């Protein structure tokens, strides 16, 4: 599976929770900015690596980071559907 | 307001103040469109090149330095004369145009900050003459500016003229003349069409 | 209407029409957008009338610019052509509109046509085209430019007063009865017939006058009469080795009458199975859908005239003179194959904009059939060729597949045109003469079934996968356009229908490519040619009829078709005539190269090199405002593709014409 | 009858009650500043100076061939 | 082996044009070609007499380029590269002037960009600003060395993105 990480230059604007294809984003109570929330990314395993969140991502650099990891790919984030290793 | 040389236009209003505008002749917005100062400066310079030119050119015709092979087509002087005195004459010509304007020499530099109060042409050359009244000055400086015009045109018409009878000045007709018709002859689309 | 509303105000804009260029020029992908969406009239600012009348209005500027393209070439014609020596004697000159500047030494690309004309040979059948419509003066070339100028005047007006004559309310252009009985009664019907007018009382009196050897004037200024009763192609003209132009008249009255006919019965509803077609009717009443069906058919009608302008001779002396047959038939595949891409882009626009029919409900048998008869066709197809080489490279001709050892008979390929025994030939050359298949026609036209099967399947996917696939499920929401959807999923790189036409544009050329080479070379090899003597000529024709001995394998065609015939164009510096074909080979083969640069990189490399370029400028105070963006992914495809596709067509453009220029002269 | 279409090309139209005798110009209102403007647009400007340049290179060509005072 | 070899001129690999065996064969046989062609057309046409133009611009081409040096195998005129300035065919004149044309067009270009200072002005040019900076870069040289040498041409790197960041922050 991919790392979705997020770092506190996060302003919680919800664009990548938005943007999340697969619902891997949700927005958690913060106190580091002033809309009082961050996005969070719980369900990393169903990442399919789009960088659709990184695209809608507004920050100069990026506050939500995926790194694709091909060595460790998994049916969801591939996104079988003919085949199941389940 | 129309224009008193071309009264069906517009007047010019950025030309005023200067001598020589008596009829107000800028149909193409020139003077609009770029500063009036850098503008009669080149027309002064253009007017002072053009009458010693005129002078020049037919004065070289008949007389010539000692040596100094003539070239009776005046044209055809600049490659007849000594390089190393064209040479020269370039020289100085270069060191009197860094030297008037001290660098300031560019559309942008000459007429920016010191040196705009500076009139147009004024270059301080011979000013011990200008005639104290000011209606005698600007009536001289309406003189220069038509000498200098004038000139321009028979500069023109000169250097035309030497390069349709390929050959001197004065005669203005050679012998045998017939016309201008076979000098420009160099092939044209409707020419070669027709 | 109201006209006070165009006004020069939007000239300066750049970039008005699109809501998504507001922000005006940021960076250099804004200048790339503005071009790449200025027609693109749906998603630009305004409503569906605006749409319309901009669609319309678009239609007759290009009208008029066709009318302008026409006007010069009569004009072209008529002052700056060697027509009149044509005319008299076709054979010794060939044809030239075309004449060269003298800049730098450039008046060595003028070559002799006639004694008193020197320029470059024109391959366009526009000669052919006066003779066979009757014009035979300078005076009448005249006024068809006059005319054709007038036409794109009109054409420029009524662009011009149509966008505002047409309001919101407008609907005229949704009226699809009334459009189809329209043009298939007036436009075509009324269109033929009055043409084949034009045919029986200007051009046969002419053409007859000129068959004969007459030139007077008050002649110039009895149908059937010198038609025997043979058959219409049966018997061509032997002192023009043509279908007679009486003929032909004929036939465009008859195909009038058939238009009017059917437009008529479907006019009283004499055509019954309307309900086979409603669901058709109803999914398809969309710009896109109309533009791909219209593309589709002028593409195949394109290739149907490519075929037939050559097979089937009817203007005068075209059959004779080969560079013009031969330009004549490549450009009409070419635009074939382009249209046919296009009809192919706009069916995915279509599906992408609109609802599409039910056959993409079972699409994954659809192109999973098509991916296996691609495959079987090219494994059989080119393996043939594979086979032929590897068996005579071994030593081993009678294991091969040709006439002589193993042969392939196209028993399918029968004759249905009963022509009688021999060959028609005019003045020295053969203007017509059948052509017998064998082997090395099967492997050839099963090659071309292979490279169209694979052009319609990369067709087909991008149209049936447009909307949405097992990959990506919301590729409706993406669009049409766009590069990607992530590296994600593995990667979904060039899922587009946009990139779909990308690939289809590579393999439509690729397809046409080898048509091309088939047809040069077949022709040259076992058509074209000289004669040397009931009587009985031995043909020599100019390959030597080697297509059927060499091209049965891959080492024959890069040797006896590439190598032996690019001599001309390889070895053009020194003459005057086709110089500048060899020097356009070398710049066609340099701007093909250059292709493989956006085919090949990627976008992230020249942005960080245009940084790095960058940071000189800005530390000696060069910043421009519009920062520098190196091109979107998308356009370094478009440009590739652009390049690659030019550079190919014009390596086979000079090869071809090179070597047909020095053959005939 | 006046209408709002909606329309930014045509704002309004007008519609006549009956037979009218009226000016209605089709030709387009064109201004000496627009068309300035349309030409200070960087490609005319850089088209122009390209032109220019392209005819001066080619009238050398013509003028002095060859470079024989070279 | 002498100072008076340093010249191009004293060269063993080179020769006079007018004075090349392959020179004078070359242009001899351009000059049968160019007639030959010309011998198909008709003496009075308008084709004749652009093919005695251009036998006459090829005379008038091996008269000038008689001067110029040429290999002795080939008999190509050949372009001092040396830096000899008092040679034919010497490198160092085009260069001089392109060189002096090019800042002109640059130096222009970049006060143009700094005297604007804008997108917009970027796209929608000034033309009456534009012609005056074209106009003003002929003194380019003497301006560019005095903004080297007081400061205003260049800005410190510190004043500039340097790139990407390399190490860790
Ligand atoms: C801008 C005006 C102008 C220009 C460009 C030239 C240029 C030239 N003049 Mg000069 N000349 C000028 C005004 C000008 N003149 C005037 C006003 C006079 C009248 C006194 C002369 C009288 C004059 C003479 C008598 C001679 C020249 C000659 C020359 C040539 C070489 C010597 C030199 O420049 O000094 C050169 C082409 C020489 C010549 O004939 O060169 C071929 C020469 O002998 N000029
Ligand atoms: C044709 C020969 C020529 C001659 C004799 C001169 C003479 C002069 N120029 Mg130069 N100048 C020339 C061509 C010439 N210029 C050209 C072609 C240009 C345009 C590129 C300039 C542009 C120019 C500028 C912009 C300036 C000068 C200045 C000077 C002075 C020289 C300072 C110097 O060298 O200090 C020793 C080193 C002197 C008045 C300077 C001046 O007059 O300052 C008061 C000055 O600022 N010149
Ligand atoms: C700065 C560049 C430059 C210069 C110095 C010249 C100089 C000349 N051109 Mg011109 N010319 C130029 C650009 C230039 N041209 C361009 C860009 C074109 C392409 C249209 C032409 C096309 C052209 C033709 C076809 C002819 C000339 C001719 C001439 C000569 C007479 C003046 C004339 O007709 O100008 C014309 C200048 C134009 C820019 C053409 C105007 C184009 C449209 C209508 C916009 C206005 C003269 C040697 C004529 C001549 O005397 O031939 C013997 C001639 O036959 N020129
Ligand atoms: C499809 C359209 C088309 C095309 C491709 C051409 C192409 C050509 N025409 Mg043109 N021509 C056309 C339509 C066309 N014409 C029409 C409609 C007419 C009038 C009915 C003419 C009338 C015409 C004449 C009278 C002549 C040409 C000539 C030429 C050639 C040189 C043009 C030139 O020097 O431009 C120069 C460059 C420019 C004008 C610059 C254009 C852009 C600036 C902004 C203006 C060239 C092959 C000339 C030729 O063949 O000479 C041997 C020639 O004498 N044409
Ligand atoms: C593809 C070609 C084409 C088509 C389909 C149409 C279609 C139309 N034109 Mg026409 N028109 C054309 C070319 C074409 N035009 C051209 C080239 C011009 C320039 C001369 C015009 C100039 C023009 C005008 C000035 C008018 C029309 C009008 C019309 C309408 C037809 C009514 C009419 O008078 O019919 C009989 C034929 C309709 C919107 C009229 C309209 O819309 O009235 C409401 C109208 O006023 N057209
Ligand atoms: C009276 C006869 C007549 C004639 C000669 C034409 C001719 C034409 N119509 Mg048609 N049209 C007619 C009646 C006629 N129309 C009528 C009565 C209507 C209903 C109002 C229309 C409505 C109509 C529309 C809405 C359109 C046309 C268009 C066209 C052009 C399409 C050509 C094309 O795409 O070729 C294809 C050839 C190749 C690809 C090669 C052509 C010039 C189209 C166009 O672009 O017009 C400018 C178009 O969009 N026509
Ligand atoms: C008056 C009757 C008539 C005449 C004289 C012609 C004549 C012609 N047609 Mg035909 N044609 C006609 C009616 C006619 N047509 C009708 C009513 C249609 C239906 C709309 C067509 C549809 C048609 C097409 C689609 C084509 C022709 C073509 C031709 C040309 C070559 C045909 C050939 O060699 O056939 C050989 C003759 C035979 C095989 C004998 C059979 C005759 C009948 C079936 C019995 C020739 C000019 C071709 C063309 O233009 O090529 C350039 C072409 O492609 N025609
Ligand atoms: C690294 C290669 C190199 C470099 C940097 C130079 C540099 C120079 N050469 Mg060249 N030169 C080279 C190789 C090179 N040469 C070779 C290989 C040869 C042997 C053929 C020569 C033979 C040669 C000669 C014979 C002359 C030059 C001259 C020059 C000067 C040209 C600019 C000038 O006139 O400045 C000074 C400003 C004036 C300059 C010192 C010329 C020179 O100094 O002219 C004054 C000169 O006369 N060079
Ligand atoms: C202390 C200090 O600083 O010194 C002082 C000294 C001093 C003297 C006081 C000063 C001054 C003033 C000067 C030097 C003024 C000079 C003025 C001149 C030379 C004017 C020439 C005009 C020529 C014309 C109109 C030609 C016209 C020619 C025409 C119309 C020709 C026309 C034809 O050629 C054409 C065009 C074709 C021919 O075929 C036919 C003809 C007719 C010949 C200063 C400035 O204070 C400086
Ligand atoms: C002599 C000679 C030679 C040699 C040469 C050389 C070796 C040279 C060198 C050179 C060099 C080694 C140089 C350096 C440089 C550096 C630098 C550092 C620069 C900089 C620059 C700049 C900064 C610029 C700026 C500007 C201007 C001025 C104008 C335009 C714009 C701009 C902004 C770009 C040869 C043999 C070749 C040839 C013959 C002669
Ligand atoms: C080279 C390249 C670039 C860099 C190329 C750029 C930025 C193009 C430069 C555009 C110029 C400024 C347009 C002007 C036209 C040419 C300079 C004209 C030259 C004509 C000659 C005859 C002189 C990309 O950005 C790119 C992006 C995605 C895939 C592949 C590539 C790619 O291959």
């Amino acid at each position: 599976s991919h790392a979705v990480k997020i770092y506190d230059t996060c302003i919680g604007c919800t664009l990548c929770v938005r943007a999340c294809p697969t619902d891997v984003l949700e927005m958690v109570p913060a106190t580091v900015n002033a809309a009082k929330q961050v996005a969070s990314s719980p369900r990393v395993e169903d990442c399919v690596g789009c960088k659709r969140c990184e695209t809608a991502c507004p920050t100069d650099f990026l506050s939500i980071r995926v790194y694709l990891q091909e060595n460790e790919e998994t049916q969801y984030s591939l996104g079988l559907d003919l085949a199941d290793w389940s | 307001s129309s224009s008193k040389s071309l009264p069906f236009l517009p007047k010019p209003q950025n030309l005023g103040g200067l001598a020589g505008g008596d009829a107000e002749f800028d149909p193409l917005g020139f003077s609009d469109t770029f500063d009036v100062k850098w503008l009669r400066e080149s027309e002064l310079k253009h007017g002072r090149v053009c009458m010693l030119a005129t002078v020049g050119f037919v004065a070289e015709q008949y007389i010539q330095f000692p040596g100094f092979t003539p070239a009776e087509d005046a044209l055809q002087a600049i490659y007849t004369a000594p390089p190393n005195i064209t040479a020269l004459l370039l020289f100085a010509c270069g060191y009197i145009e860094s030297s008037a304007y001290d660098g300031k020499l560019t559309m942008l530099d000459m007429f920016d900050g010191e040196g705009a109060k500076r009139a147009p042409g004024d270059l301080n050359f011979g000013k011990r003459f200008l005639p104290g009244d000011k209606a005698a000055a600007d009536d001289l400086a309406t003189k220069e500016l038509s000498n200098g015009r004038l000139a321009m045109l028979a500069f023109a018409g000169m250097v035309h003229h030497n390069l349709v009878v390929k050959g001197p000045l004065f005669p203005l007709f050679p012998e045998g003349w017939a016309g201008p018709q076979g000098s420009w002859d160099l092939d044209s689309t409707a020419g070669a069409l027709n | 209407a109201i006209f006070r509303y165009v006004n020069a105000t939007l000239w300066s804009k750049a970039g008005h029409f699109n809501k998504a260029l507001s922000k005006g020029a940021k960076t250099t992908t804004w200048i790339w957008n503005l071009h790449a969406s200025a027609h693109d009239f749906d998603i630009q600012q305004g409503s569906a009338g605006l749409i319309a009348r901009k669609v319309f209005s678009s239609g007759l500027a290009h009208l008029s610019l066709v009318f302008f393209w026409l006007g010069g070439m009569h004009f072209h014609g008529a002052y700056l052509s060697n027509y009149s020596a044509w005319l008299k004697d076709p054979k010794s000159v060939a044809p030239s509109s075309h004449i060269a500047y003298s800049l730098v030494g450039q008046d060595i690309l003028n070559s002799y046509t006639s004694q008193y004309f020197s320029g470059i040979t024109i391959t366009s059948g526009f000669f052919q085209l006066y003779r066979s419509e009757g014009i035979v003066t300078q005076s009448q070339l005249k006024y068809a430019c006059a005319a054709s100028l007038i036409a794109t005047l009109i054409c420029l007006s009524g662009s011009y007063l149509h966008m505002q004559l047409m309001s919101k309310f407008t609907s005229f252009y949704k009226k699809f009865q009334s459009l189809s009985q329209s043009h298939l009664i007036i436009m075509f019907g009324f269109g033929s017939v009055s043409f084949s007018a034009h045919q029986i009382h200007e051009a046969l009196p002419i053409n007859s006058l000129l068959d004969s050897g007459i030139w007077d004037p008050q002649l110039f200024s009895a149908i059937l009469l010198g038609t025997p009763s043979a058959i219409t192609g049966k018997l061509l003209n032997p002192s023009t080795g043509s279908i007679f132009l009486s003929q032909v008249a004929a036939h465009h009255l008859a195909v009038g009458i058939v238009f009017i006919t059917l437009g008529l019965i479907k006019w009283c509803n004499l055509f019954f199975s309307r309900n086979a077609i409603l669901s058709l009717r109803l999914a398809y009443m969309d710009y896109h859908a109309q533009l791909s069906i219209n593309l589709a058919v002028w593409a195949s009608l394109s290739m149907v005239a490519a075929h037939h302008l050559t097979e089937i001779p009817v203007y005068p002396y075209e059959s004779t003179d080969y560079p013009t047959v031969l330009c004549l038939f490549v450009h009409h595949a070419c635009l074939s194959g382009f249209f046919t891409v296009a009809s192919g882009a706009h069916a995915s626009i279509f599906v992408i904009r609109q609802l599409p029919t039910s056959e993409i409900r079972h699409r994954d048998p659809i192109i999973g059939h098509l991916i296996w008869v691609c495959i079987a066709l090219g494994l059989h197809s080119f393996g043939l060729y594979c086979h032929n080489d590897t068996l005579e490279a071994l030593g081993r001709p009678e294991d091969t597949f040709c006439d002589n050892s193993i042969q392939l008979k196209p028993i399918f390929a029968k004759q249905f045109l009963g022509l009688q025994p021999g060959i028609e030939v005019l003045d020295g050359k053969i203007v017509r003469m059948t052509q017998e298949l064998g082997t090395a026609d099967f492997m050839v036209h099963h090659i071309h079934a292979f490279t169209i099967h694979v052009t319609l399947l990369i067709l087909l996917k991008g149209v049936l996968y447009a909307r949405n696939s097992r990959l990506v499920s919301d590729k409706l929401e993406l669009g049409f356009a766009y590069p990607c959807d992530g590296p994600g999923r593995g990667g979904t790189c060039q899922i587009s229908p946009w990139d779909h036409l990308f690939l289809a544009v590579f393999w439509m050329y690729n397809c046409l490519s080898v048509v091309i080479f088939h047809y040069f070379w077949k022709m040259q090899s076992d058509v074209w040619g000289s004669y040397v003597h009931h009587s009985s000529l031995t043909c020599s024709h100019y390959s030597q009829g080697d297509f059927s001995v060499n091209s049965i394998t891959i080492n024959g065609w890069l040797r006896n078709l590439l190598w032996s015939e690019a001599s001309q164009v390889i070895q053009s510096y020194a003459l005057p005539s086709i110089c500048s074909y060899g020097f356009i080979f070398l710049a066609a083969h340099f701007v093909w190269a250059f292709s493989l640069m956006f085919l090949f990189s990627g976008r992230a490399y020249w942005q960080e090199l245009i940084e790095s370029i960058l940071w000189s400028h800005h530390k000696l105070k060069i910043v421009p405002h519009i920062q520098p963006r190196a091109l979107s992914i998308s356009q370094g495809r478009a440009v590739g593709l652009t390049h690659y596709v030019l550079g190919g067509i014009g390596c086979t453009w000079a090869f071809i014409i090179s070597r047909m220029l020095v053959l005939t002269t | 009858i006046v209408m709002k279409t909606n329309d930014w090309d045509q704002p309004e139209i007008q519609l006549s009650t009956g037979a009218s005798n009226q000016i209605n110009y089709i030709t387009p209102v064109v201004a000496s500043d627009d068309i300035k403007a349309w030409l200070s647009l960087n490609v005319n400007f850089f088209s122009i100076l390209a032109l220019l340049t392209v005819g001066g290179i080619i009238e050398i060509q013509r003028f002095f061939p060859d470079t024989l005072y070279w | 082996n002498t100072p008076e070899h340093w010249t191009i001129k004293a060269s063993k690999r080179l020769e006079l044009c007018k004075d090349n065996k392959a020179y004078k064969k070359k242009f001899k046989d351009e000059l049968y070609k160019t007639e030959k062609q010309q011998k198909k057309y008709a003496t009075g046409s308008a084709v004749y007499a652009r093919f005695n133009k251009k036998i006459a611009q090829i005379k008038n081409r091996q008269e000038a380029y008689g001067d110029r040096l040429c290999g002795k195998q080939d008999g190509n005129p050949r372009v001092v590269a040396t830096g000899e300035w008092n040679v034919r065919a010497s490198v160092m004149w085009p260069a001089s002037i392109f060189l002096y044309t090019a800042g002109w067009i640059g130096w222009a270009g970049r006060s143009y960009l700094i005297r604007t200072n804008d997108e917009t002005k970027e796209l929608n040019i000034d033309v009456p600003l534009a012609l005056t900076c074209m106009a003003s870069g002929f003194s380019w040289p003497v301006a560019a060395w005095q903004e080297i040498v007081n400061g205003e041409m260049a800005v410190p790197s510190s004043q500039i993105h340097p790139g990407g960041p390399y190490t860790q922050s």
